[PDB]
């Protein structure tokens, strides 16, 4: 299998925009991550949210705009060119048809398998508020890679 | 009928030629995003994760290690690659004292 | 019957306005079979729910209509049935004559859409080629030359991506036919499970073909102990889809035969073909011991004490003390479990590695082992907080 | 015939949209290329 | 004169399995995009054209509202002609697309090309009809199928959805064959004419 | 009184990450937020800006890039007025900015609360972060 390493800057930055949008429990926030997925250890050095809209009574209803994703990728080339789209994250504890069907949508702009993330806003239990999940085509099942938290010398201190 | 079609077929060949230019231009910015790396040779081994590497300019520093390198080849007598910011070992390069090629190659014809 | 001679002709004319480039002999060929019950490649919309094993008279008719099949219903009828189902006809004359229609005729294209390109949906241009590459040597000339073409099938499988699982299983069907006529059926039993095991939609066959498929699954597990035992097919939709008579119960008879340990019961219900090979009796006794070898850690003993004696295994395998000493070494040498024995004190020390499919024996103990953790929460929990 | 000539001609306009993107990248390269650059010695290619 | 947003819906079903109207199929839907943009955005401002697909491959959004239909035509590339049919999913996603857009508080028009009779649920299509009336959303369904497909839940959705006059929907039947798709749509109330609010 | 910027935990690390590449290499960015003069100042979100031929300067601000980033952050609820610019200057280490001198005077015309946050000793973090 592979491994996942997410810096603490990415984890807390995803929780900030959740409250800034006044998102209640009936809604969830979806976003994308950046890093290097080529090696065996997936590293996430950046994250960006997306204007995700979902109906609470229907799991087949979601709003995902790729034009904001295409623009976001062009804006990142002027900041950090070494970063590419390795996958996408989302908020909320529940997994419904909204987040399961969009996994193939991000696959068009992502060369590797998109890494699914569940960001716990309340931080309930143990550690690791965010879990890294990967999907297989062969039957599909959500498996969790050995996600770890590591950063640079100046970022950890 | 075929007059307007042949004009677009010639433009389609120019589209694929520009597709290679799009990535080539984007890779230019990707090549400029990279930074410089200091090259030095290991002098004395202070500890497992602590090494003493002499910089090419003549000063020496105590540098760390990463998980992308093997400490077996980081011993003395092996040229390594340092960092210009945090002063740590980044990658591993083959040993070349002073790579002057015009002196090494004899230009045989 | 009259359903194909009449209604099937009308259904073909409904799609794509009327008469979707149908040759005038289409209705003329329908008057050939008539009441003789020859369906002969029902051509898409009917062919999905209707199977025909008869020799098609129209085989050379619809060959030029393959471009209209994508505009009629779907391209899946071409990659699965019709020319791709020609192998199911099983004709001695047709053998190795399909290189014109199934290779040369398909070689004229590249991605299967040339200059006609539409919205360009995926899923075409792969199965129409790689499926018939290995099928050339499955008949006539020996499979030795087919193995060189099987490696290229597995390389393109991991590189490409296919939404339907029948394409991936089709590649394993060629590997299954390779080891079917050759020894070392452990690989044949492995490739046969990956072909159809847990997947309902893929590999859709009739009831009569399920018993023939289960027959190959039965004889494959007779000659090897790998991948659990004969009880593995019990939970899988295999043993439940067959009949308990006509020598199809061999998988059920060997389930209780492991605990009873009587070879004469299963030997009387089989034929001379599989009973003339000693490998059947050797590997059957191994599965009987593998149940007892796994009793050293967690099966019966609640205290998890790891011990085994040559006297206990002697009564389980119905063998004397001299034969059980050499029999344990054979099980370890095959890569089953790791450990050694003691001849001086007559003891057998073996750990537990390979899991089984059975449940209910170890369920009570997994909770009982945590009961010992319950009494350990008090003494070290209170004394640590007091410091 | 009419549909075929309305695709590559429209795709060429979208290729011009990507052409507007590479020109924006070239302008950044024109910013990334400025006269006062130093000169070093390349020992190994 | 007319200020509204346009949403194109591409749906596929068992009756859409045909691949050829005259020489082909689904390219007429591609050709009909340039006639809708020029007759709305180029004619008057504050008129945007969106593109969504609620059936076939996956219920996704092919192209959002843009200043040109070229990106709309590019979003139609690599689109399967066969897939599952969800009518309620395509309508509810269209409401989310009309929620986030530019120049809000306007008329809402949705152009849905449907080749199927749309048989799913009777009460589900009725509850979605009352929601679209409060937002003044107009879902225009054009029938393709084989010849004309009617006397089904498709007309039941159109009959019960209209409280107002012009603000809901209109029926357009397209005969399969060598016919111009944009001509029947341009002469229809879908493009300008009725529906201004 | 004066303007003392209260920086959150995420906004502080992002400014150090943008100037993470190279000691001599210089970058820039933009600060956003809503606060009041007199004392308390907040920063909602920040993002880096591209580098022009002049490096860090007043003409290095790209209005095309700035307008697109404000639209990307508007959908995320982080859209705020422009409160100033931040810059990471090279490894000179004499006084702060090695280029910008009077550029802040031109920044006062657009916003009177505009400030320039610069980390002088590149990246040095041991027991504290000096900004």
């Amino acid at each position: 299998h592979e491994k996942v390493t997410i810096a603490p800057l990415v984890l807390l930055s995803a929780l900030d925009h959740y409250e800034r949008t006044q998102t209640k429990e009936n809604k969830r926030c979806v976003g994308v991550i950046l890093g290097d997925a080529n090696s065996s250890t997936i590293r996430v050095t950046n994250s960006f949210a997306l204007p995700f809209e979902e109906d609470e009574k229907n799991s087949d209803v979601w709003f995902l705009d790729h034009n904001y994703i295409e623009n976001m990728n062009e804006m990142c080339k002027k900041i950090n060119a070494k970063e590419k789209l390795i996958g996408w994250y989302h908020s909320g504890p529940k997994l419904r048809a909204s987040d399961l069907k969009i996994n193939e949508l991000f696959k068009k702009y992502t060369q590797n398998n998109p890494l699914l993330l569940i960001v716990d806003v309340k931080q309930q239990g143990v550690g690791l508020p965010t879990d890294a999940y990967v999907a297989i085509e062969q039957e599909k099942t959500f498996l969790h890679l050995p996600c770890t938290i590591e950063a640079e010398e100046a970022e950890e201190i | 009928h075929r007059r307007y079609d042949d004009q677009l077929k010639q433009r389609r060949q120019n589209i694929r030629d520009l597709e290679k230019l799009y990535d080539k231009t984007e890779n230019d910015i990707k090549a400029l995003q990279s930074i410089g790396q200091l090259i030095g040779e290991v002098m004395k081994e202070l500890s497992e994760e602590k090494y003493i590497v002499k910089a090419s300019s003549g000063p020496r520093y105590i540098v760390g290690v990463r998980n992308s390198v093997d400490r077996s080849k980081l011993k003395k007598g092996v040229r390594v690659t340092l960092d210009i910011t945090t002063l740590t070992i980044m990658r591993i390069l083959p040993r070349e004292t002073d790579p002057l090629v015009y002196n090494m190659t004899s230009f045989e014809q | 019957m009259f359903n194909n001679h009449e209604i099937d002709t009308i259904l073909s004319t409904l799609r794509m306005e009327a008469d979707p480039s149908l040759h005038p002999l289409f209705e003329q060929f329908e008057k050939f079979y008539e009441e003789k019950l020859w369906f002969q490649l029902s051509e898409s919309l009917t062919k999905f729910f209707d199977d025909a094993k008869s020799t098609p008279l129209r085989l050379r008719l619809y060959d030029n209509f393959v471009s209209k099949f994508y505009d009629k219903i779907n391209q899946l009828s071409v990659v699965k049935y019709l020319l791709a189902s020609l192998k199911d006809s099983k004709d001695f004359d047709e053998s190795l004559k399909y290189l014109d229609d199934l290779k040369a005729q398909f070689q004229e294209l590249d991605s299967k859409k040339q200059r006609n390109n539409g919205s360009k949906d995926h899923g075409d241009g792969i199965l129409l080629i790689d499926s018939e590459i290995a099928r050339t040597y499955l008949l006539k000339n020996d499979l030795v030359k087919a193995r060189d073409l099987l490696d290229d099938l597995e390389k393109t499988l991991d590189k490409k991506d296919s939404i339907p699982l029948r394409i991936t299983n089709s590649f394993y069907s060629t590997n299954s036919q390779y080891f079917k006529f050759k020894n070392d059926f452990n690989s044949f039993y492995y490739t046969s499970l990956l072909y159809l095991s847990t997947l309902e939609p893929s590999t859709s066959i009739t009831l009569a073909e399920r018993q023939q498929l289960a027959y190959d699954l039965s004889i494959s597990a007779l000659l090897g102990d790998k991948i659990y035992n004969f009880g593995e097919l019990l939970h899988h939709p295999i043993m439940e889809t067959i009949v308990n008579d006509s020598n199809y119960d061999w998988l059920f008879q060997l389930l209780n035969a492991l605990t009873v340990g009587d070879f004469d019961k299963f030997d009387s219900l089989i034929k001379v073909q599989i009973s003339k090979i000693p490998i059947l009796a050797q590997h059957e006794s191994f599965l009987r011991q593998k149940i007892c070898l796994m009793t050293l850690i967690e099966t019966v003993f609640v205290k998890n004490i790891r011990m085994l004696s040559f006297e206990d295994i002697s009564k389980a395998t119905h063998l004397p003390k001299d034969n059980v000493e050499h029999l344990v070494m054979r099980a370890i040498s095959l890569g089953l479990l790791k450990g050694s024995i003691d001849q001086v004190n007559e003891l057998v020390t073996i750990s537990w590695v390979q899991p089984r499919i059975i449940s209910g024996d170890q369920i009570t103990k997994m909770k009982d082992r945590l009961v010992e953790w319950n009494d350990q929460v008090e003494k070290l929990g209170k004394k640590m907080e007091a410091r | 015939i009419r549909i075929f000539r309305s695709e590559l001609q429209r795709l060429s306009h979208e290729n011009n949209v990507m052409l507007e993107k590479i020109k924006d990248n070239k302008e950044k390269i024109k910013n990334n290329r400025q006269l006062p650059y130093l000169v070093a010695n390349v020992v190994e290619v | 004169m007319v200020l509204e947003a346009t949403v194109l819906v591409i749906d596929n079903s068992e009756y859409s399995r045909n691949g050829d109207f005259p020489r082909t199929r689904f390219e007429a839907q591609i050709d009909s995009v340039e006639f809708i943009f020029q007759a709305k955005r180029n004619s008057n401002p504050e008129n945007t054209v969106g593109l969504i697909s609620g059936a076939g491959a996956n219920p996704r959004v092919l192209s959002t509202f843009t200043a040109e239909f070229g990106k709309i035509l590019a979003g139609l590339h690599d689109t399967q002609i066969e897939g599952k049919l969800h009518m309620a999913t395509a309508l509810q996603i269209a409401q989310l697309t009309l929620k986030h857009r530019q120049n809000k508080v306007q008329h809402q028009r949705i152009v849905a090309f449907v080749c199927s009779p749309i048989s799913d649920s009777r009460d589900e299509l009725i509850r979605l009809a009352k929601t679209l009336k409060k937002n003044n959303v107009a879902v225009d369904i054009i029938n393709f199928g084989e010849i004309e497909q009617n006397t089904e839940l498709l007309d039941e959705f159109i009959a019960a959805v209209n409280n107002p006059q012009e603000e809901t929907s209109h029926l357009l039947t397209v005969t399969p064959g060598p016919r111009l798709l944009y001509e029947n749509i341009a002469s229809s109330p879908i493009i300008l004419e009725e529906g201004s609010s | 009184t004066k303007e003392t910027v209260y920086i959150s935990s995420i906004a502080l690390l992002k400014m150090l990450k943008h100037g993470r590449a190279g000691v001599p290499m210089e970058v820039m960015g933009l600060m956003l937020g809503e606060f009041v003069d007199d004392y308390t100042v907040n920063v909602v979100d920040v993002f880096a800006m591209p580098q022009s031929g002049t490096g860090v300067s007043v003409e290095a601000v790209d209005d095309v890039f700035q307008a697109k980033m404000m639209d990307m952050l508007k959908q995320t609820g982080r859209d705020q007025m422009v409160v100033g610019w931040y810059h990471s200057h090279p490894g000179f280490g004499c006084w702060l900015s090695s280029v910008d001198v009077n550029t802040q005077k031109s920044f006062e015309q657009l916003n009177s609360r505009a400030v320039a946050v610069v980390v002088d000793p590149i990246q040095s973090v041991k027991g504290k972060v000096v900004i």
